[PDB]
């Protein structure tokens, strides 16, 4: 998942 | 033909060419002294009002003749001196006279007519007031005017997310009066924002548009499909009737934006976060970046729009904090006034507070810009990102902020001689303005406040210990291998020198 | 019908007919030369502007009149005779005495200012300026200097991919005041890049509305769906309103454009990377090509963009690095500088470290050409390629960079479907025609070269196993019983360039 | 063979 959306 | 001295000639001369004056009294004069023809005569002798052979007279004579002569030996001849003398006295403040207007102002009301309606047509935002960057928007006004006289060239405003460049060519189109109507004729200010292929073609529709006459809006076509040669080829057509034109690309994304802008050998200032579109013209490009607000002029904004300023330490110094988080940033200043309700430092303080326990979402208010916070706006900046770049920014989260360190310090949290740490983290300078390079004392890069936080609550929850950890084992590894100053090479293997933040990010990512 | 002299003359002629002129004054001496008919007449009547009735005027008689003398004997009558008097002139300084028509009736009213008009709308694109390649954007607007006399004709501008072609026809059209205006009254130029059978059509769509006016592009029709001899019709049809139109088709890659710009009777700068495709033209063809850029020219261009210069001589070897590495080349010589960050000539060591670990990926990025690095554009050479010449390319990888070396040499290497290989050397011969791949050179023996960028384009590109099969399936034949090429008494052993394989071998094994 | 061309 390494940051949002992103 | 003439010239627009002779036209000025017999066009400002009407007042008086209705009063005193027959046409058919030079018409065989004409016929005669060879300038005329016959049917030009029919053409002026048989017409009702004298109105009629008097704008006769002045759309034919145009023609057949190489200058204003056979109209000042005429007026002499036929006891109407008064309009003869006019015209002679005139030519001789045309040819005698090296000297007459120069491009300026003889007629009032400049700043409704430029102001009002020339910027309003070219669709510029309202500059902004009640604070003005002196130094940018200056420097501006002075680069858009040493290019007055160009064939194409690119101004690049580039900086930082909410860093302030719209505002500031905003405020630099609507001070002076000379940019609209003195050095450029007309204005065209366009939104791009553009990621999707698509976005850069529809842009230059809506230029194309943009240019068109009130007449012909109507007649608007179903051009969304037309190829990307006619249009281009259409927009230098109706780019004829458009001489020195300026074009204001507020917030540019695309390098096939300024692509498009160099193919038309258009004259551009730019809005962007990202310089390196720039490579994509060759070309005289020349570039202003705009620098985070400085601690002074931060100051200066709050006091603008009536924020009171610090007396005790601890508020001079609660000042100093939002300063230094809000990493100069015009923007998130913003959203935090919009915020700060009863307007005292108590509360001021509070949300310094929610600032670093919640991030820039603590602060994310209704504002004079398009993002409800500075994180939405960087998001973007981080999503157009090298694949690889996304990932050296992502983990500069486990570093210190506002702080100087090295490039090997930083090669052991960077993915991949570790030069190559260097060329990510300069692309990641350049390309929203997220780092921050220092060239000596030694080779070393910075991470600013805002550009943390924005990172914090955004990066994965794991990956920030991950980082914290990755960094406690290649420190320990430069551990076996045995103020206005960098870190010393004896001292890498204790970055416990920053214990106290390492502490408060290693609390968050473990809980 | 005029023709192009005629119709010149009435084009060089036009800010004039736009200055003083009225098509009523002439359409009564007129309907009574039969040169018109009464809805031509109606036509240009009633019409709100005057430009609209002489844009008519000027079309109309280019169609009409059986001679250019009803438009001498009338600017005379009417007063005008500051016209008549013009185009008399240019028509007697073209039957009679020709040559002295460029110097004399239509190069007095050149200016540097109509230039960059008549370039814009001929979507000439913007030259380059920090640094000219000399020679050739000179030999270039001699060889189209030297032609605009002639009716029709190609002239092939081939090279390398980013050579450095289309900016020098950029350069070209933009340094004389001759090539547009006295040699050429219009330029139309269109980017091809042509690999579908559309494309080809698709493209003289859009020849086909370069021409028309901007009235009439208001007008465009389904013309999507109408026949090639329709479309081909239609612009020889259009093409009478442009006297001598200069065609630059820039990037031509299918063959059938130059068939078709060659049924047309156009004249054809053509920008190309493969050159066989002028084999389609019956023709005064002439060709002209871009080389990759001299050990000294390099200096020239890094000089020119803000580049500081070598003291210690590994660092005017750092830049023989450059030099050797992007053999030659323009645009990853740009992206070379581009990369270049800091500026320092140890950082240009640090690509060209980057360079060789890492292939032309090492350096790619934005830069005024249209592909991030000549990794994308190399891509499509390859594509088009006759699938044996596909295979040959593919195994020059496992051979000696910036190395002359023999074709039974390549034999070894290098695919066939008997004793005498002589079909090496013509696939290699199609190699180096079809995007200047290669290398080849006549004596004293028939051999040929691979040069770097050619080659780090093949390392990173090709199967990870026909380099490991390349260097083996040479091993085998390699057995048997400075400046010089190496000799047939000692073939047998390739190990003199065993440094340049020690390297692909420790990448074989990666 | 050619890493897709
Ligand atoms: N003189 C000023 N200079 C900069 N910012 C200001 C000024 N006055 C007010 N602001 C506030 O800061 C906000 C952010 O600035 P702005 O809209 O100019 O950024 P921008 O350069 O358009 O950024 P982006 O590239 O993200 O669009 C403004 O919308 C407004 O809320
Ligand atoms: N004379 C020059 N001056 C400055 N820069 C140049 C020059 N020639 C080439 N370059 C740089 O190299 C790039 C490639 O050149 P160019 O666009 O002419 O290639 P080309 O010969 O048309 O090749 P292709 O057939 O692949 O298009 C340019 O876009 C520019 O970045
Ligand atoms: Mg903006
Ligand atoms: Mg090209």
């Amino acid at each position: 998942p390494m940051f949002n959306f992103m | 033909m003439l010239c627009e001295i002779e036209c000025r000639a017999l066009s400002t001369a009407h007042t008086r060419l209705i009063h005193d004056f027959e046409p058919r009294d030079a018409l065989t004069y004409l016929e005669g002294k060879n300038i005329f023809t016959e049917d030009h005569s029919e053409l002026i002798s048989k017409m009702s009002t004298r109105l009629e052979r008097i704008a006769n007279f002045l759309r034919i004579y145009r023609r057949q003749a190489s200058e204003l002569g056979p109209l000042i030996d005429f007026f002499n001849y036929n006891n109407q001196s008064h309009l003869a003398d006019f015209l002679e006295d005139y030519i001789d403040f045309a040819i005698n006279e090296p000297d007459l207007l120069r491009p300026v102002v003889i007629a009032p009301q400049f700043s409704r007519q430029m102001l009002d309606r020339k910027l309003l047509l070219g669709n510029v935002p309202k500059q902004m007031t009640c604070y003005i960057r002196e130094y940018h928007v200056d420097r501006v006004i002075k680069k858009l005017d040493e290019m007055c006289d160009l064939d194409s060239f690119f101004l690049f405003l580039h900086g930082r997310a909410g860093s302030g460049k719209s505002v500031i060519a905003s405020q630099a189109l609507s001070k002076s009066d000379q940019l609209i109507g003195i050095n450029y004729d007309s204005i065209v200010w366009l939104k791009d924002s553009g990621t999707a292929p698509k976005s850069t073609f529809d842009l230059f529709t809506d230029i194309l548009l943009m240019l068109k006459s009130e007449d012909d809006l109507l007649n608007f076509p179903s051009v969304e499909h037309v190829t990307s040669v006619v249009l281009k080829r259409m927009i230098c057509n109706a780019l004829i009737d458009r001489p020195n034109t300026l074009f204001v690309f507020d917030d540019v994304v695309q390098e096939e934006t300024i692509r498009w802008a160099q193919e038309l050998r258009l004259r551009c200032l730019v809005t962007t976060r990202d310089v390196e579109i720039s490579n994509a013209a060759s070309q005289t490009c020349e570039f202003i970046e705009v620098t985070s607000l400085e601690i002074d002029e931060c100051y200066d904004f709050l006091e603008a729009y009536g924020m009171p300023m610090p007396v005790g330490e601890k508020e001079e110094d609660v000042l100093n904090k939002t300063i230094e988080l809000s990493s100069g940033n015009p923007a998130t200043l913003m959203m935090f006034f919009k915020s700060c309700e009863p307007k005292t430092f108590e509360k001021m303080a509070q949300l310094n507070n929610k600032l670093e326990s919640r991030g820039l979402v603590g602060v994310e208010c209704i504002t004079p810009y398009s993002y409800k916070s500075l994180a939405m706006a960087l998001q973007r900046c981080v999503e157009v990102l090298s694949d690889e770049d996304r990932s050296a920014l992502a983990f500069a989260v486990v570093m210190p902020p506002g702080v100087d360190i090295p490039v090997k310090l930083w090669s052991c949290v960077i993915p991949v001689l570790d030069d190559e740490v260097a060329d990510r983290l300069k692309r990641l300078s350049k390309r929203g303005a997220l780092l921050s390079g220092k060239r000596m004392p030694v080779l070393t890069f910075k991470i600013d406040h805002i550009i943390h936080m924005f990172l914090k609550h955004v990066v994965d929850a794991q990956t920030i210990a991950n980082g914290i950890s990755i960094l406690e084992q290649r420190l320990l590894e430069i551990g076996n291998n045995n103020e206005t100053v960098i870190r010393p090479e004896d001292f890498p293997k204790f970055m416990q020198l920053h214990q106290k933040f390492y502490d408060s990010l290693k609390n968050f990512a473990c809980c």
